[PDB]
């Protein structure tokens, strides 16, 4: 018998009558892609399938989970929400998670430091894992990172159901200089713990475009690790500060 | 123009264009959020009706963004033939909608009538559309363009090899294209999405593959799916130049989101007569998808069936190697479920190859929408019936970076199987020296990386 | 036996076989309905894998009804090859769908491997095959039968013509009889549902369309598909016979509500040897479908799938021309949407081929659904590319009687002209000669009835 | 570089690469004329080896006029791909020739390999090759073009209907193209020299022409081979663009003789893409021949094959569909007979397939040259195993206006049964439908202008 979530399952050779087998076990290390599973005539084979879809079941759950309001608390964060209410609002509504509510854009004045030069932010957005497993990896040497040997430094909050663009009306209604925003990715096939940081210097609801915006993607244990993708962070805030640009607008 | 019509007694008017093309759409999630939708079945079908009986003079003047607001409407207007304009413009789309599904246009008479057209016509043929004219209609409009291999010629079918890494990782990105090669995918083009839009590392990220590529004298192309900017300076850094890409919106505020401006993709043009190792006279790729202009609030109230045919318009301007919608990308927002992801792939293909570029679809859906891997089997052997010129291929179709389900090897091998087609003919020759297929079948030692060694 | 497997470290229990071969099904209403759907969709893929790892002699020994109690579950056992049996009885069904799957496997391997097989582990086959698996399988494994037609040759494509009327008018039923032959339509049977099931308007009924087949020397078969017992009378009182129906289900329980024994279905068999015009040595028709074993209260406690195959099984033993699914006759209680009909459809045509019968589908959705003509024109171009033997053809597949949307006439063609497939080779003769078919394509002068006057 | 070689004991001193291409050249009347010939024949054969072994750099860096004085020197060294050039930089000249003419070289090698070329460098592998090298050479360069035909593919062969009349009546040229499709030919276009050049009598001619062309829905292009301003505007006027034409010459010198900047031909591109009926996406024609750069004092002291060479340059650049040397029109002055005419015609023919060019030949001489009609027969048919794209077509081949004799309509048709090759695929049908064609062979009722009326 086998676990289809086990790493035998995941490291598991389906090619028959391989032409050099060592090489087949070297490719199948040196890649987490579903690679080296054979196949029956030009379909997939039965485990491999089987494995497919089990992995499929997890990441339909692992998408409309929550955070726990308890979690949040825990980490010393301020929570706050968008427009949206609830999960499946959520998925259906972009416009709504680009928008602060009412009492949201009030406690942020209330509760917040003003004019900062960096602001760190940081939502759930599509993937709860994702912010869960990274949290404590790279937002305290993110935070030892920006405070030591640099400059003012905002207090981070939680925004719950948020999209990338909130950023901008953050950075409005705080006065900040350069916001940072770590939000969970869309969840994968067999992994869902990917996070992005979205940066953008000095942010304007209604001239800021996507491409103004500075990328970090994939930072977890299988990609950018999270301390080694904080350093990366500090040093893109720094840079941003230096140039008074961000994204295509940067140098080199 | 007539802007109403009376079904069951009811009268449905409708305030302009835009609106019309709007409503008449088949129901999509998307276009809810918009709230450019019907309210209902009837109101959809009265918009249908008022379309058809339309000209394409009503359609070609009534542009979703303005001629003077819009550099993309321009390129699109300033783009047609007015001779084969002013033969057409007094038909009705039912009548244009007819003409092309009739058995008597051929491939030639449409090649002169699509020059005639605007977009927004293109999407509107599309509207008064069954998902079986989809299909048919696109099937007898081919569109072959020509890189180091052949594309979308009838009895053919390509596809895009696919080698994504977490972390750009040489290693990784070798073992898949080794796997995708051993099923024979990878005739579109060997194209890697970067993680990092960095010159030092998209050259290592080519040099990978055209190392393998060199090694074994393979007729493709590679591609690195960074910023056309960091592409076009890259190649001039010395880099080796297979396709150009960059993905396009069908709005000028749509293209600034992206950083894009039009002189960018001429200058693309420009770089890769200048530099690109590709032997026929096509290097440029694009990839297009509804819901895109209206993530971008660069809609203007348009649907974004209308805002996605927009994009061929655009594309057709730069004669690219190929085009594929990516149909499922983003999420349930745009395209809910099975049934909207299929219909939009069918319309998207269709458009295109009515627009009369190289278009394929990345058969895909996302884990937030209410879809699975079945839909992508359901919609990619729908669409090679309809002569889709290619789909993407990775292990299981499981993209380990952009996190979401495209189509598997398996699937291109079980396509060119299933429907006795070829790969491009360059490709298939090189496949058959390689030992990897006879007779468009895969052998006994194919879809075994190993063999490579 | 193994009836217990653990995924992601949780463990997952089943009762017996019936409940592993329900709760492995993809989703859909008839089997919620049922009570016997799977919780989860971890419990889903746990009882794929429980299934998987099951051996063929572990579902053979267990079929969902006893053999003692069922007549269908007996003529199921009973005409196994034992010598076959004994060869793959140790098989997991994992090892059995790489077998079928295989290009290594030809069309004569699988021919005397599935007399090993029983419906139920036909049924497990299909439980654990994705869209794909089921379109490929399906298309290496055809079956041939002849009438007055030959069906299912590869490169072939046939149409029930289907001309029924809310009174049995001979004018209306002959008018849609001159539609559909216009179309290359009636190659599979031209058969019609009757209002009355009484010998005297059968007889007028057949007269009707064996006056058509007379005057025009037509290449094919008649039938009118009341109860069996009405078209034996007909036929022995002196109607022309070219077809036998019988609706069928797949339990005792179950043919005893639709008022059949299994002499009926010998007798039909005599009849037809007796008086059939029938040139080849087929001549009965079957038609099934998902769900009506659990309307009749006669799938004891099992999945509408398992019951489905069991059908075959059943079909098999009286080597009829054709059978085809009825897919979504019913309504939504048994298969809700898009999703779920297109599966089904898939499934079913896939269990008929492993099975070795005729298999066709009728392509079809009713009002109540949550379904529409896009979606017959999705799942009748996918089953076309896994080889089905035939659809039906009604004028815009509007059935004015049975009161549901199945094909239209203009999707035969459609399928045809889009995949280069023919009708059956001496049908497609006489439209060549009737000037109605010219290279498998439609002539001009073809989809006008009046032509035959 | 090395400027000098030793010839049976003897040292042959070249000054620069200009005299070493010049006097390579086999013997001719102009390049004697413009005293860059060759004082011997051991002379000739030591600047032929002095030039194989000079590499494709020396060549490239050297062209006979310099960039910043000449713009058409300038649009040539730009379109280099400079990664193909520089993979065959140090290549001698001796390589180059084997290169082309080996069987172990594809198209698709070519395809590459040729956009590394300068015109100069063209000229050059074209001065040490054979008869028999020219034509086995240009036959495995093919170039493939389309505009409402297609021309170019192996085992075709087109021919232009050339209906000149000396006061451009509209029944003599009616009368002549009514004879000219009657033997086939016009596939290429049908091209009229007009006598006056103005709108009316431009609007005039074009109206005849397409009146033929409609009447009969002819599957071809009209032309009127005025001056590209001209041309232009009269189309902008109203009048039916199909080609539009331009002399052209391998100088900015020449160019200006003319009357040319490369504006209007950029101008010519945009104007057929907005008005010309032509539904591939090719349109423009020019004609060359060697001797026009020298009439025009334009030749710089370079010789009469390099400066045709850098024609094709230039035509490259705008893509047309149609290329062709005019190869004896000028007088004895350039080429003096037979030998030379047929010489510089292979010479044209094989230097315009290796820049990549739709390159065709009107075989032709004058009355005060050295030749007779068998010289046209000779070199036509030389051509056509060379893959020639078209040749002319005038009654008996006697121009009653340009006064000169080119191929008769009965040559094409004489070269297509001789050879076994067809017309144009889409004007073959067209010859077939109008029963003039069967199976590449004329029937009966052709060669007989009456067919049409
Ligand atoms: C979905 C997605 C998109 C889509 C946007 C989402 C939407 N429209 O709602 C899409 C399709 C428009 C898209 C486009 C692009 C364009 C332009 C982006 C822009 N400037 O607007 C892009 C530049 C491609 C190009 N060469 O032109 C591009 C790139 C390169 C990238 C990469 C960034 C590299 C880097 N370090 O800078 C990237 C990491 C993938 C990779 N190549 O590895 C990724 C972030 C790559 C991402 C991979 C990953 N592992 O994360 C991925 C897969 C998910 C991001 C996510 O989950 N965000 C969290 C979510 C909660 O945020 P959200 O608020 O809902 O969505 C926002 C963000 O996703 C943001 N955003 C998305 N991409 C992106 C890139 C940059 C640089 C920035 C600053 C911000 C970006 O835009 C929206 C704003 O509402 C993603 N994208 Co885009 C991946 C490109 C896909 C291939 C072509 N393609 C596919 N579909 C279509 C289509 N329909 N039309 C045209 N083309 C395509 N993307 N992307 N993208």
């Amino acid at each position: 018998a086998l676990d289809l979530g086990s790493a035998e399952a995941k490291a598991w050779i389906g090619v028959e009558n391989p032409h050099r087998a060592d090489v087949l076990t070297e490719l199948r290390r040196s890649t987490v892609a579903r690679v080296c599973t054979g196949r029956a005539g030009p379909r997939p084979r039965t485990q491999a399938l089987l494995r497919f879809l089990a992995d499929h079941s997890r990441s339909k759950d692992t998408v409309l989970k929550e955070v726990p309001e308890e979690w949040v608390k825990a980490q010393g964060l301020l929570e706050v929400r968008s427009e949206i209410s609830d999960k499946n609002l959520y998925l259906t509504r972009p416009d709504m998670g680009r928008r602060l509510c009412a009492e949201a854009v009030e406690a942020l004045k209330a509760q917040c430091v003003a004019n900062p030069d960096v602001q760190v932010v940081i939502s759930d957005g599509l993937s709860t894992d994702a912010i869960t497993v990274n949290y404590e990896e790279i937002l305290p040497p993110l935070m030892a990172g920006l405070k030591q040997a640099g400059l003012k430094v905002g207090t981070p909050f939680f925004v719950r159901y948020g999209r990338v663009k909130i950023e901008d009306q953050i950075g409005e209604i705080l006065g900040a200089k350069v916001v940072i925003l770590l939000v969970g990715e869309r969840p994968g096939l067999g992994q869902s713990e990917s996070l992005s940081c979205y940066a953008v210097y000095s942010p304007r609801m209604a001239t800021t475009v996507e491409a103004d915006r500075t990328c970090i993607s994939n930072i977890h244990q299988g990609g950018t690790p999270p301390v080694e993708a904080a350093a990366v962070i500090v040093d893109l805030a720094k840079r941003m500060l230096e140039q008074k640009a961000s994204g295509i607008n940067m140098t080199r | 123009m007539k802007l109403k019509t009376t079904l069951f007694g009811n009268v449905y008017q409708f305030k302009d264009v835009k609106e019309v093309l709007a409503k008449a759409n088949e129901l999509r999630s998307g276009d809810v959020l918009a709230g450019v939708a019907a309210a209902s079945s009837q109101e959809r079908v009265a918009a249908k009706q008022v379309l058809s009986e339309m000209t394409v003079a009503d359609i070609r003047n009534n542009p979703v963004i303005a001629y003077e607001d819009d550099c993309v409407t321009r390129l699109i207007q300033d783009d047609v033939n007015e001779t084969a304009y002013n033969q057409i413009k007094n038909w009705s789309i039912s009548e244009l909608r007819e003409y092309v599904l009739s058995d008597e246009t051929s491939v030639d008479d449409i090649a002169f009538t699509r020059k005639g057209l605007t977009s927004e016509v293109v999407a509107a043929v599309a509207k008064i559309c069954s998902n079986a004219d989809l299909i048919y209609g696109a099937k007898k409009m081919p569109v072959i363009k020509k890189a180091n291999t052949t594309i979308g010629i009838p009895g053919t079918f390509s596809a895009r090899l696919q080698p994504n890494d977490t972390r750009d990782d040489v290693q990784s990105i070798a073992a898949q294209i080794y796997e995708g090669l051993s099923f024979g995918v990878g005739d579109a083009v060997i194209g890697v999405n970067p993680v990092t839009d960095d010159v030092e590392n998209l050259s290592r990220v080519l040099d990978t593959i055209y190392g393998v590529i060199d090694k074994f004298n393979i007729p493709t192309q590679g591609c690195v799916l960074a910023h056309v900017t960091t592409q076009i300076e890259a190649i001039r850094r010395g880099a080796p130049g297979g396709l150009i890409f960059q993905s396009i919106c069908g709005s000028e505020k749509g293209l600034k989101e992206f950083g894009v401006e039009l002189a960018m993709l001429d200058e693309a043009r420009a770089v890769g007569a200048e530099f690109n190792r590709i032997a026929g006279e096509n290097c440029l790729y694009f990839e297009t998808g509804q819901g895109s202009a209206l993530s971008a609030g660069a809609n203007f109230g348009a649907d974004q069936v209308t805002m996605e045919a927009r994009n061929y318009g655009l594309a057709r301007h730069y004669d690219p190697f190929i085009v594929n919608t990516v149909v499922g990308f983003i999420g349930p927002e745009y395209l809910y479920n099975d049934r909207q992801i299929i219909r939009a792939g069918l319309e998207d293909h269709f458009m295109g190859k009515l627009s009369g570029i190289s278009m394929g679809c990345d058969c895909c859906y996302t884990n937030h929408a209410d879809a699975d891997q079945n839909l992508n089997e359901n919609l990619m052997i729908l669409l090679a019936t309809a002569g889709c010129n290619y789909i993407m291929g990775m292990p299981l179709g499981d993209d380990i970076m952009l996190n979401y389900q495209t189509t598997a090897f398996h699937d291109t091998a079980t396509v060119r199987q299933l429907l006795n087609l070829r790969p491009s003919p360059e490709f298939e020759r090189w496949l058959e020296s390689m030992g990897i297929m006879a007779n468009g079948r895969l052998t006994k030692r194919a879809g075994d990386p190993s063999l490579f060694f």
